[PDB]
């Protein structure tokens, strides 16, 4: 038995998706973003954005989009899910009580189906005639969108292209027609169908198969006044409609891939386009009225805007305001000048929205309060890599990728791992990009090491490739300035980082394991572990131990240090000649990546899930292995809850909760971790960590929950997981049960199905976990359901009664539990 | 270097062509099935690799017939300890050709059969007529999607896909093609904890063109069309001529996940270098080096005896401390044009294989030896630097 | 239950078509087959000698303390210490 609580301690930041449209009212604008599991509304107005609702789904957003049927007064908001859940929700206002309201849903998962490669591809008739899905290769799902069909009921098209890339349903069409992109063994070609209803399948386009480039990744469908399609690709930007099949080459685009775009003008005149590396440009279609009304395309033209963050989804809203959705960095509204500026850039950063981003590591520090902690996290990628210290958000912008980081309280700083990319010089060095944070340090150094120096591999970079140098920042932690910045040998790669006190040795050092990675070597067999001391405001290096392979994780070991070389598991000593001493090795079946421990037990874990248990015999001097669990599948995090429990993070987004049998009859059952705990949790966690955002509260009054492990994911989502007893968690469980039947979801999705743990191959019922936001959701609902919630249940208040629980006492128990965070 | 790689998968010493079977047998994943195992077969079958075998015994043959009537499938048991007939996994195989022949006057059946389905021994059950059936738990394939998978981005999902192989042998031995396509496919990493080269550890894609290039070591057979696509099919594929003892095939056989196989395929690829005499366990034979691929299946394959006995053969060049018995002779030679001599281990006399020498000048190779598998051992190779020992325990 | 058995070779048959096919693969020099591997012996002793090399293998056994010596001179000397 496992009983562990998790909750929600911040919502995930990043977007992934936004949609402009008429969803509330038909007469005021509004903007719908989509930030995984989250769905906000907004309002534009001249000044900016007014918020006006927020909802949360029980399902990841994958596709949302919005549409008005024939006859209806505003817009309907289509929104399929990860798992395949497919819903139509309106927006309903009664006074001031804002409700979404879920018009249609139901689930449109197919039992076998391989899923595409492009992932799930979500679009709808211009007309609303149908719903078309590309879910799985070769098979093309249409939801007919009939007043009749309520659950959802569709039917699966035979695709005899396998491999589609993009696909668009086209203006102007007497029947509803898609054009997509596709990839055959002879090249990308463009291709149309007709979709037909009545006979339930394809029909000749009305201009089949066309020739694309090589890289072309984009398909757009353009209004009714030009018509047909705009092709984009890596180095070409086309324009295909019936006979008429335009091309423009402009060198602009060719230094970086357009990932995203969206139309400016509703006529289809000027179109937004969105680089990987932030750069955004206007695509222009030149009319033509021939005279008596048939406006064709004359031409077409690229204009470099200029640079926003990293857009994953762009938008225009009105007058010259553009909305651009980040992953990688925080969320931008941005206006469009026509005169630019003495830089020559025509945007203009109006308000920036904090994302924190793929939180990549984190730790948790005291900082000023000396009481209650404090988050600081590595946040972001490239230009918007950053550290953010979350209090109970403080941005530190680095422009440059963020890798490791630990707090050092000796020296008042921390340290971070960080990458910074350059590019392969004709002179044969290699030049920044921007000035970033390793760049503009106080203090500068650079690792003269003789180890690979003389063992190096012949081989030779070509101009213009891409190269990413690895540097050790130590930073304040008052003014957060770059106080030094130690560059790492060429071809090297900083893996792991710790700060701690080795031995009898009083200093504290700052340790960094690398591996020197090269492009025809495969699997590392060359590495370092570096140790360095900060003082004078100099960063200096103690130690140098080189290793056979890549240091992938390192621990400190009761006053000794715990590293991971490639599969063997290394535990040396800090000798008195302040030198590293190799003291035991372990070599296992696995690669040792994810390193932690606890006292004397060590847990190892590779990325496929091989979960191993070993403890360090200090009589003997040696390890031993305590048990293990392998089991095929994606780990992303590990962490020790306890003595007997391990929290894990595996594939398709689920936490999992292994636990040590100790003192069974078997040595056969002894030496296995039994699978005590599974929930989808929806996020991709990336780093655990033991601590708490709260005061720690100096008396100590009975808590309720032990332990606080917090973890950070990708989408910026900040959350924490403790331990239960087990009439606590029955209770909960069954408050679980009981809130599910009075509590409305959007979409009409089950909190069952939602937190289910599932893979692709596996879904089996979650276990052993209690969803905290839906028992602190408790609070937020009407006394009436709070009543039907306790209708006929038994509580507990202190050992005697056993009596009928209130709606009351059940508050004071969940105001208790969101004490936590 | 011009036998003819079709002749051995033909078993053309087998004689006439036999009744071929065109219909595919599977059962469901995770299900129980009750399937007969013959009585005198010892060896470990894997998905896709093809069995022959000739049965004389009136027990045998009546149950041949009984399941060419039926499903066509019978169960081959993996023994860890053959002499007791323990089982705890194994591989079901399909016939797919028989010859029903009274010769002599003795009545006999010739079957080539494949491998399907692998399966956990539920229970071994010895019927009263001496012929025994297996309560068996089909085991399912693992298919995981990529690692990158689950954190790639919506706008980086159009350019995952690749514009079509270079295959030029070459370009993608360069390995700035592969600079690109660990770039390309695991740019997301930078999303991840991790940095791309790991993940290019655990890509099926690249692990199978790690297996290529040292596949073609051994055969001068372009990729293009010999060998397959699919993880799953090229996992087995590779493992059915891997020259390994029969400990580490059950150990590979164990392995549900297509990666897993890939990389502990590449794992002995890479360490086990020599090839000693088992009963031996020290008196080298040959090393990998040697090891050239005779047959479209690969290097090794399995062939069957007059006397239905089968051995796993593999194709060497050069092989030493082996001591000729007889005189070369081509009856029911497994490759048509050579003449067979038995050879044994010049220190213990194991049967180690034969020595095939071909019959006219023109044929080449004019000699390589046949190692039968189980009288094989893999071993490492002693280090250069005896100073230096790092372990070399098995990987995957 | 094999109540066949060769006469030469010693082998179990099941039935009489089975001895009498049998009886031929002799006919000729060097008659002794081994199954296994197909080597040809001139005596029946030599034959069974080697398929026992095949299994056990154990070359010259000693039949006091059961250590195994790879020739005859070395196990006669070392039979001489007991
Ligand atoms: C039912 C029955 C069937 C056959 C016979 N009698 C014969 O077959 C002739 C005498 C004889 C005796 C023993 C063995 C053999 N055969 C061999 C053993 C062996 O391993 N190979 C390899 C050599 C390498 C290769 O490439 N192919 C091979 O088959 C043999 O050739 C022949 C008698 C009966 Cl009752
Ligand atoms: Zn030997
Ligand atoms: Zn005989
Ligand atoms: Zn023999
Ligand atoms: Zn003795």
């Amino acid at each position: 038995m496992s009983y562990n609580y998790v909750v929600t301690a911040q919502k995930p930041t990043a977007v992934n998706g936004c949609v402009t449209g008429h969803f509330t009212s038909a007469e005021d604008l509004n903007l719908l973003i989509a930030k995984n599991t989250r769905l906000e509304i907004y309002v534009v107005t001249a000044e900016g954005l007014r918020p006006v609702k927020e909802v949360g789904m029980y399902g990841k957003i994958a596709v949302m989009e919005l549409f008005r049927p024939k006859g209806e007064s505003k817009d309907l908001l289509f929104i399929l899910t990860a798992k395949y859940n497919a819903c139509i929700l309106e927006y309903k206002q009664s006074g001031e009580s804002i409700d979404i309201i879920t018009r249609a849903h139901g689930n449109v998962q197919d039992r076998i189906g391989r899923p595409s490669e492009t992932g799930i591809i979500g679009i709808i008739d211009p007309e609303c005639r149908m719903i078309g899905l590309r879910l799985y290769d070769g098979l093309f799902k249409v939801i007919p969108l009939d007043r009749d069909n309520k659950e959802l009921k569709a039917f699966n098209i035979r695709l005899e292209e396998l491999h589609v890339i993009d696909v668009k349903f086209l203006y102007g069409c007497q029947a509803p027609t898609i054009c997509f992109v596709y990839q055959d063994p002879q090249g990308r070609h463009v291709k149309t169908y007709e979709v037909s209803l009545r006979e339930k399948e394809f029909n000749k386009g009305p201009w089949k198969q066309e020739n694309v480039e090589a890289e072309a990744s984009m398909v757009i469908a353009v209004p009714e006044p030009f018509g047909g399609a705009i092709i984009i690709g890596q180095e070409s930007i086309t324009y295909h409609n019936g006979d008429k099949y335009l091309a423009i080459a402009p060198p602009i685009i060719k230094q970086s891939t357009i990932v995203c775009h969206n139309r400016v003008d509703p006529n289809g005149s000027r179109y937004l386009l969105g680089d990987m590396e932030g750069r955004l440009f206007m695509l222009l279609l030149e009319k033509e009225e021939q005279m008596d009304g048939t406006v064709t395309l004359k031409d077409l033209r690229v204009e470099l805007l200029g640079e926003t963050s990293i857009a994953e989804c762009l938008t225009y809203l009105d007058n010259g305001v553009v909305f651009v959705g980040s992953r990688l960095g925080d969320s931008q509204l941005v206006k469009l000048n026509v005169d630019s500026n003495e830089q020559g850039s025509y945007v203009v950063a109006m308000e920036t929205f904090t994302n924190l981003g793929p939180i990549v590591d984190m730790c948790v520090v005291d900082l000023e309060r000396q009481g209650q902690g404090q988050l600081v996290t590595c946040s972001g990628a490239f230009k918007e890599g950053s550290l953010r210290i979350i209090r109970n958000i403080r941005t530190v912008p680095l422009y440059e990728s963020p890798r490791k980081i630990c707090y050092q309280e000796v020296s008042q700083c921390f340290g971070v791992l960080s990458s910074r990319i350059e590019v392969q010089d004709t002179s044969g060095g290699t030049t920044a990009l921007r000035p970033s944070a390793s760049t503009q340090a106080l203090s500068s150094s650079v690792s003269s090491s003789k180890l690979f120096s003389s063992s190096t591999a012949p081989h030779e970079t070509s101009f213009g490739e891409e190269v990413e140098v690895h540097n050790l920042l130590i930073i304040d932690q008052h003014t957060f300035e770059v106080l030094h910045a130690h560059q790492f040998l060429q071809n090297e790669y900083a893996l792991s980082l710790v700060s701690c006190k080795l031995g009898k040795d009083p200093n504290t050092y700052f340790i960094v394991g690398t591996a020197m990675v090269y492009p025809e070597e495969a699997e590392p067999k060359q590495g370092r572990i570096v140790v360095f001391q900060y003082s004078d405001g100099k960063l200096q290096t103690v130690a140098e131990k080189e290793v056979k392979g890549a240091v992938y994780s390192m621990v400190e070991f009761n006053g000794k240090l715990l590293a991971s070389i490639n599969s063997t598991v290394r535990l040396y000593e800090w000798t008195t000649e302040k030198e590293l001493r190799t003291e035991c090795n372990h070599y296992n079946n696995i690669m040792a990546l994810y390193l932690k421990t606890k006292g004397d037990f060590i847990l190892v874990g590779d990325l496929m899930r091989s979960v191993l248990l070993l403890a360090y015999k200090p009589m003997e001097g040696n390890f031993e292995e305590i048990a293990r669990d392998f089991n095929p599948n994606w780990m992303s995090a590990v962490e020790i809850l306890d003595d007997d429990n391990f929290l894990g993070a595996e594939n398709a987004f689920n936490l999992f909760v292994c636990q040590k049998d100790s003192a069974a009859t078997t040595d056969e059952e002894r030496q296995h971790l039994q699978e005590v705990g599974l929930f989808h949790l929806g996020e991709f966690v990336n780093v655990f960590c033991h601590g708490s955002l709260v005061m720690q509260n100096l008396g100590e009054t009975s808590t309720p929950t032990q332990g606080s492990v917090l973890f950070g994911t990708v989408n910026g989502m900040i959350g924490l997981v403790t331990s239960l007893s087990e009439s606590w968690y029955n209770l909960l469980l069954d408050m679980q049960n009981r809130l599910n039947k009075v509590i409305k979801s959007v979409g009409k999705i089950e909190h069952s199905f939602w937190r289910s743990f599932h893979t692709e191959r596996k879904t089996e019922p979650a276990t052993g976990f209690i969803d905290g936001d839906l028992i602190e959701s408790f609070l937020d609902i009407s006394r009436p359901k709070m009543q039907e919630v306790v209708a006929n249940l038994q509580y507990d208040d202190g050992s005697g009664m056993k009596r009928e629980a209130t709606a009351d006492d059940l508050i004071k128990v969940v105001e208790e539990l969101t004490r936590i965070h | 270097i011009n036998f003819d790689t079709s002749l051995p998968t033909s078993h053309t010493y087998l004689g006439a062509d036999m009744e071929e079977f065109h219909g595919r047998t599977l059962h469901d994943d995770d299900s129980c099935q009750v399937i007969p195992v013959l009585p005198q077969v010892m060896m470990i079958l894997i998905p896709g690799q093809t069995l022959p075998l000739q049965l004389f015994h009136p027990q045998e043959v009546s149950m041949v017939r009984n399941l060419i009537q039926k499903d066509r499938t019978f169960a081959v048991l993996a023994y860890s300890n053959v002499q007791e007939r323990e089982a705890q996994f194994g591989t079901t195989a399909e016939i797919y050709a028989y010859r029903e022949e009274q010769d002599f006057g003795i009545e006999i059946v010739k079957v080539k059969a494949i491998g399907r389905q692998r399966f956990k021994v539920l229970e071994l059950r010895t019927q009263s007529d001496g012929i025994q059936q297996a309560k068996v738990q089909i085991l399912p394939e693992c298919v995981l999607p990529s690692t990158m998978s689950a954190v790639q981005l919506e706008s980086l999902n159009k350019c995952q896909i690749f514009p079509s192989k270079p295959v030029s042998r070459e370009d993608q031995c360069s390995y700035k093609w592969w600079q690109k396509y660990q770039k390309r496919k695991f740019h997301c990493a930078n999303l991840t904890s991790w940095p791309r080269w790991l993940y290019s550890l655990y890509d099926a894609e690249t692990l199978m063109d790690r297996i290529k290039k040292q596949l073609r070591e051994w055969d001068e057979n372009l990729k293009d069309d010999s060998l397959p696509s699919n993880p799953i099919d090229f996992s087995y594929r590779v493992a059915a001529c891997l020259p390994i003892d029969d400990v580490l095939r059950i150990q590979l056989l164990k392995i549900g996940s297509a990666i897993q196989r890939l990389r502990c395929e590449l794992d002995i690829m890479n360490k086990c270098t020599s090839l000693c005499c088992k009963q031996c366990q020290e008196t080298e034979i040959t090393t990998k080096n040697e090891i050239f691929s005779l047959s479209l299946c690969g290097p090794m394959a399995a062939y069957v005896n007059p006397h239905g006995y089968v051995h796993e053969t593999l194709t060497v060049y050069k092989a030493c401390n082996l001591n000729l018995i007889g005189r070369p002779s081509t009856e029911h030679s497994w490759f048509p044009g050579y003449a067979w001599t038995v050879a044994q281990c010049k220190i213990c006399a194991s049967h180690i294989g034969w020595k095939f020498t071909a019959t006219k000048k023109d044929m080449s190779p004019q000699k390589f030896w046949g190692l039968t598998r189980s009288a094989l051992l893999p071993t490492i190779p002693d280090t250069e630097d005896e100073i230096s020992p790092d372990k070399v325990i098995l990987c995957l | 239950n094999g109540k066949l058995k060769c006469d030469v070779c010693g082998m179990v048959c099941i039935g009489p078509n089975v001895l009498m096919v049998h009886k031929r693969s002799h006919t000729g020099e060097r008659p002794f087959h081994c199954n296994q591997c197909g080597a040809s012996f001139t005596q029946k002793g030599n034959l069974l000698r080697h398929i026992k090399l095949h299994s056990g293998e154990k070359p010259f056994k000693c039949p006091f303390c059961s250590y195994a010596c790879r020739r005859r001179d070395a196990l006669t000397g070392h039979l001489r210490t007991h």
